[PDB]
DNA sequence: CCCCTCCCATTACAAACTAAAATCTTACTTTTATTTTCT
DNA sequence: AGAAAATAAAAGTAAGATTTTAGTTTGTAATGGGAGGGG
């Protein structure tokens, strides 16, 4: 009867929603946001243990040795321009070849999106993103990354020489790394701004307090003497950075739980800000310097 | 005797030439263009044809991604577009280049005396020097002239050997350009370094969770980050300084005063032709046609 | 009616072809290219697309600094260039 | 200025051969050596071309190798100097 | 106001199609008839898989609109001719629009199973889901616990969205 | 082997930027410039060669090398 | 599983994210649908245009990234969380789009206009002449 | 006027000399004000420690040496009497902007 | 197995100090560049 | 117009006084391992 034909309806759907990752990337996200935000002006310290053990950060972390997975794109198209689990040039040259199956299809998108807009056939013979134009981004792709890892291997090495003398990236990063290669990460912005934080305010936090019995489970001692007050008086240093605060032995664990409780608070504002002036751009002053132009070098007598 | 008025209107019209270079009856590009009813493809105007063709020569299509913008109603599949056809045209195409007229000695010679000449005059017209700067504005230029006489008088550049004792005056107006320039300069290296470390904050010990920029911190940004950011480094800056000016120094005491700037330095450091025949006569013939017009 | 994509003028190829030729000869510009690897004790071989890759890089790279050298010319008022107007692009840039 | 772009013709057709000379080609020999805007006032400048052109029927084809041009180019750069 | 997912699309080609050299031809297409009679390809923009038949009869299935269906079509019977057999694009025809909407608001179907059990069956062995059967326009609808409306066995978009208007108060109420 | 590039090629180049007349002296320079860009762009091409642990130097490798210079090719 | 790659590669990664949690809060799940229903006020208004949430394949880009930083970049290994894989996807289809956008008046905007289109155009009769395709 | 037929030896005291906080460009003073001021346009509470300063005002100092020299550079070879903002806009043009 | 508080050994490092290298003051001679007289 | 001489400017030489840099010492906070308990 019509059963089968509807067992297969529903499967396709199953295989739709399990298949795409970015909304599964996205569920990820909402739910470490809405678990806070219900549970940070109470219980933070219950909350904040709950996601770090619970939702590790390698549920969504990458890349990793392990986790070598496969789309394998190029074995089922043909509208296109290895050992499981292996790393070498061969798999990095596969890799790529599939990449370039992505952004052509994203090629092909846009410009039949503009075509019924602007009434206009296409020829299917030419929608192949040309091979110059997608060499090109998968540069631009790699360039992304080595200039992550230069920064952190020059870091690395700045840290080390000045030793011996002596003796995690989120979308605001990628944000700040795109102005860096001198793009307009303007619309980007105006888009991940959306996604990240008007979207998240249109839930009912009251849906995701934590219950009273995940509550008991991560219990911290109580009644125990404070020492921050007495640490910081005693300090050399006039500032103290909260990272090198956090991971002190000196200090309780309530006194953590109210420094991470302020430091995520006060973090999330410094980035919010902190991309919002990068993505503007340094030259807000306007006072342009004129170019050497024709004026400049005609003569007069 | 009027050669002086004739070069000048030659040098003026040369400079129009350079700056605004940029024929071709307008037609319609398709990807299938083939060869040297209606036509079918994206419209080509004639000032577009032309910009397409002066922006070949001047820059590379390498360089599509910046000289696109003189061609606004272009994409860049469009201008690489063109590119591709006409190369695929060309190759397919029957065969059969401008050149630079090599001047001889004697007419540089007339030319440098000319164009001396030219400045003398027009030296008149130039802005002239200011009274002077105090305090307020951000650069000492007291002590750009003591470093001229102490440090670039010296430099054994064989084109401009005969140096001044003492720098060279600086107008009102350039003043204003410098005093811009470091503005600009001091929001770039912010944005380098304060900005960039807006997010990591800090408790305040001797008293909200500030944000504050160390000298640890600056010094770390300016070695680790990107060339392209040209953020500048001073130790740095003095080598530069010296081998680019061909100064003589003594290399066997210390260049920096104190150890943390020498120390900043290493950090900076780790982190029978027949053509050549015919262009000679060529050339040879162009002088000549430019030294008869100026003898009349 | 027939719909025919648009024909380019044999005016517009010679001018491509004016514009996109390779000046420097190859076979010149290949010996240098080799002379270098050896100078670098380096064992590794040179394709001839990564030959032709260079080449057609350089040539970009000095029409800039050509351009960059008239600047240097216009700004003291000469219509022909020197060594010293190369000389002065180059300390500059650099 | 007329006057003066006649100079310009005259200098141009003494050192070409006439058996190929075409209008355009003395209009586009203009701005190689002298710059000077063609585009602007073409058919005033068209008419100096052709007038131009009927009176170097007259005298007869000379041809002169490098050696008589660089030797000349001497003289007359040395002699401009001169005067400045 | 529901958004559609699969669009499957009828094209006939002229000639006789050959299925065991058009799958050495294409590069990924996967032919073997022990279990289908047909040659499976699929294209990447349009997300779309085509059934190709030796009778020449193709029909495609995953376009996102009627409108990507017919430019799905035209790239599929481009291989096709691409290969040298002079196939022939006539007769598009789509055959069946699927469209979906989700109301937010979670809805026993229990209460639907036996308050109009006529045209409506619920087999909860059978399906998680109740399947309902309305007359007119006729569309196929399934009633699913939390509330993802699906809709099938439409032909245009004006069709598909009047079903959904219909039923549109009646999935409000009835908690 | 620098006398490779001849005078003709530095002269046509020359036009290409716009320079319409040179001194004629110019030519020991810009092969000197020749040989200093082509120093580094080698050089980058057979390091990014090594951490590929490849045997000859592509295209791309040099595509990659002018790219850390912040110059584009296109690979026509 | 452990891994929300290896879950998207019967029972979906929600489920093992629920089970992960011992299905403590419901998990925010948001379709492609819903995402743009509740954007479609401030899209209205022309803040932003085109999609928030990728189309893109970030299952190749993915692996394209674990490859080419197993290979090249040791230093990046676990550098990276679920926002910016999101957020490359996005870059990644603005370099392909800036390719094809251009300055357009109708004030002028940046989009993708007659152009591109019309240079791979083809009018077809499907009528008279079925062979063009 | 005056000129030096003969370049001498450029000693390490004055390549020393100018290496002082004193002896820089920059102004200490100006350059707090306008630190500070930049960093007013960042809405939040961020603070400059005392060497923090210091080590900005070494770099600034270090680009406006580097853009007097090319600036001084075009008007030697312009034969200029005064450096005019012309000479500074060349120079940044051939510096690359 | 992972959380916590607490211990304790070592190391980092700013502050104070000593010391040695650099440089400033005074005076002088000697080389370099400008200007006047002369042919 | 050019050279040759005159004069003045500049740099080089020196020693003793004074400032700056470089080395050492030292106190104590900072840092991380570890045991122990508790779940």
């Amino acid at each position: 009867e019509t059963l089968k034909s509807a067992n297969e309806l529903l499967d396709s759907l199953e295989h739709s929603h399990r298949v795409d990752l970015s909304l599964h990337l996205y569920s990820a996200y909402l739910l470490k946001r809405l678990l806070y935000k219900a549970n940070e002006k109470k219980h933070f310290y219950e909350v904040n243990q709950f996601v770090k053990t619970q939702i590790k950060d390698n549920w969504t972390s990458w890349p990793n040795p392990n986790t070598i997975i496969d789309p394998s794109v190029d074995k089922l198209y043909e509208d296109i321009p290895v050992q499981p689990g292996e790393i070498s040039n061969r798999a990095l040259m596969h890799a790529s070849d599939m990449m370039r199956v992505e952004l052509d299809a994203q090629w092909q998108k846009f410009l039949s999106k503009s075509a019924l807009d602007h009434d206009v056939t296409l020829d299917v013979d030419e929608l192949n993103i040309p091979n110059e134009i997608s060499r090109n981004i998968l540069v631009k792709l790699d360039s992304l990354f080595e200039g992550l890892h230069d920064k952190i291997a020059k870091e690395n090495e700045f840290d080390v020489r000045q030793d011996k003398h002596s003796n995690k990236y989120t979308y605001h990063d990628l944000v700040s790394r795109g102005c860096e290669m001198n793009e307009d990460m303007t619309d980007i912005y105006m888009k991940s701004l959306e996604l990240y934080n008007d979207i998240p305010e249109k839930y009912k936090k009251r849906k995701f307090r934590l219950p009273k019995q995940i509550l008991k489970k991560y219990h911290q001692p109580k009644k125990t003497s404070s020492y921050l007050k007495e640490l910081l008086s005693k300090t050399r240093e006039d500032f103290i950075p909260v990272e090198k605060l956090l991971k002190d032995k000196r200090l309780t664990s309530k006194d953590k739980s109210k420094l991470q409780r302020l430091n995520r608070e006060e973090t999330e504002d410094a980035l919010n800000k902190r991309t919002f002036f990068q993505v503007k751009g340094y030259l807000e002053d306007e006072n342009e310097i004129s170019d050497y132009e024709l004026d400049d070098c005609l003569i007069e007598l | 005797h009027q050669q002086l008025r004739k070069y000048v209107e030659l040098y003026n019209k040369e400079v129009e030439e350079f700056y605004n270079g940029a024929e071709f009856h307008p037609s319609k590009v398709h990807v299938k263009s083939i060869h040297e009813i209606s036509s079918v493809g994206v419209d080509w105007d004639s000032e577009e044809k032309n910009t397409f063709f002066w922006c070949l020569s001047r820059y590379s299509i390498h360089r599509v991604d910046e000289w696109r913008s003189l061609l606004p109603r272009k994409s860049a599949m469009e201008i690489l577009g063109y590119y591709r056809l006409l190369r695929r045209a060309s190759a397919s195409a029957r065969s059969r280049a401008p050149i630079a007229y090599e001047m001889s000695a004697e007419w540089v010679a007339l030319e440098t005396k000319l164009s001396e000449t030219v400045m003398a005059i027009t030296e008149g017209a130039a802005e002239v020097a200011d009274e002077e700067g105090h305090c307020e504005g951000l650069i000492d230029y007291e002590s750009w002239k003591r470093r001229w006489v102490a440090i670039y008088s010296h430099s054994r550049i064989a084109e401009i050997r005969p140096l001044p004792r003492h720098a060279l005056p600086l107008s009102r107006s350039a003043t204003q350009t410098l005093e811009r320039c470091v503005s600009r300069y001091t929001r770039t290296l912010l944005w380098c370094t304060a900005l960039a470390g807006m997010a990591s904050r800090s408790v305040s010990a001797r008293a909200s969770l500030p944000t504050v920029v160390t000298r640890r911190q600056v010094e770390r940004a300016l070695c680790t980050e990107a060339r392209s950011r040209d953020l500048h480094v001073l130790p740095r800056r003095i080598v530069l300084t010296l081998r680019k000016w061909e100064l003589d120094y003594p290399r066997e005491g210390k260049l920096f005063r104190t150890k943390e700037m020498a120390h900043l330095f290493l950090q900076s450091q780790l982190s029978r032709d027949e053509i050549d025949e015919a262009d000679l006569f060529r050339s040879a013939l162009h002088e000549n046609q430019l030294l008869k017009w100026l003898s009349k | 009616h027939r719909y025919k994509p648009g024909t380019v003028a044999l005016r517009e190829i010679r001018r491509f072809q004016k514009s996109t030729e390779l000046l420097i000869r190859k076979l010149p510009f290949q010996r240098l290219v080799r002379e270098i690897a050896q100078d670098f004790k380096t064992d590794l071989r040179f394709q001839s697309s990564a030959i032709g890759a260079l080449q057609e890089s350089v040539e970009a790279y000095l029409v800039s600094l050509f351009e960059d050298t008239n600047l240097a010319a216009i700004h003291a008022k000469r219509v022909t260039i020197q060594k010293k107007d190369i000389k002065l692009a180059r300390r500059l840039r650099g | 200025e007329l006057n003066d772009y006649s100079t310009m013709i005259d200098i141009l057709l003494s050192d070409m051969d006439l058996e190929t000379v075409t209008t355009k080609k003395v209009r586009m020999a203009l701005k190689e050596v002298y710059a000077i805007d063609v585009e602007s006032q073409g058919k005033a400048i068209n008419k100096l071309i052709r007038k131009h052109l009927d009176l170097v029927k007259e005298r007869p084809r000379f041809e002169r190798s490098l050696e008589d041009l660089l030797k000349e180019n001497a003289t007359l750069a040395i002699e401009l100097t001169k005067e400045i | 106001v529901p958004t559609l997912q699969n669009i499957v699309a009828t094209v006939t080609l002229g000639c006789r199609l050959d299925l065991k050299t058009v799958a050495l031809h294409a590069r990924n297409a996967e032919y073997n008839p022990k279990r289908f009679a047909a040659v499976i390809m699929r294209i990447r923009e349009p997300k779309t898989t085509a059934l190709i038949f030796a009778s020449g009869k193709m029909v495609v299935t995953g376009a996102k609109s009627e409108d990507d269906s017919k430019l799905a079509s035209r790239k599929y019977a481009r291989i096709i001719q691409k290969i040298g057999f002079a196939a022939k694009f006539t007769d598009f025809k789509i055959q069946n629009i699927v469209g979906s909407c989700d109301v937010k608001f979670p809805i026993r179907l229990e209460g639907l199973a036996f308050s109009h059990g006529t045209f409506s069956s619920y087999e909860p062995e059978l399906f998680p889901g109740l399947i309902y059967r309305m007359v007119k326009p006729k569309i196929v609808l399934l009633i699913f616990v939390s509330g993802k409306i699906v809709l099938t066995g439409a032909k245009q978009r004006e069709e598909i969205y009047q079903a959904f208007e219909a039923i549109y108060p009646v999935l409000s109420e009835f908690r | 082997n620098i006398q490779g590039i001849t005078k003709p090629a530095i002269r046509r180049l020359a036009r290409r930027g716009g320079v319409k007349r040179i001194s004629g002296l110019i030519y020991e320079e810009v092969r000197a410039v020749l040989k200093s860009f082509l120093e580094s762009v080698i050089r980058d091409s057979v390091t990014y060669t090594e951490h590929a642990k490849r045997k000859t130097v592509t295209s791309l490798d040099v595509v990659y090398a002018l790219k850390r210079q912040g110059r584009t090719l296109y690979g026509f | 599983d452990r891994n929300v790659y290896e879950a998207c590669s019967v029972v979906s990664a929600d489920e093992v994210l629920a089970e992960k949690i011992d299905n403590a809060v419901p998990i925010p799940f948001k379709t492609r649908e819903e995402i743009d229903a509740d954007v479609e006020k401030d899209r209205n208004e022309g803040v932003f245009e085109g999609n928030i949430i990728p189309d893109i394949d970030l299952r190749v880009v993915h692996y394209y990234a674990t490859q080419l930083c197993l290979n090249k970049y040791p230093h990046l290994i676990n550098a990276f969380d679920e926002t910016s894989l999101i957020t490359l996807g996005l870059l990644i289809e603005k370099w392909v789009k800036d390719y094809l956008t251009s300055i357009q008046t109708e004030r002028q905007s940046k989009v993708i206009g007659k152009g591109p289109c019309e240079f791979i155009s083809k009018h077809i009769d499907y009528r008279h002449a079925p062979g063009n395709i």
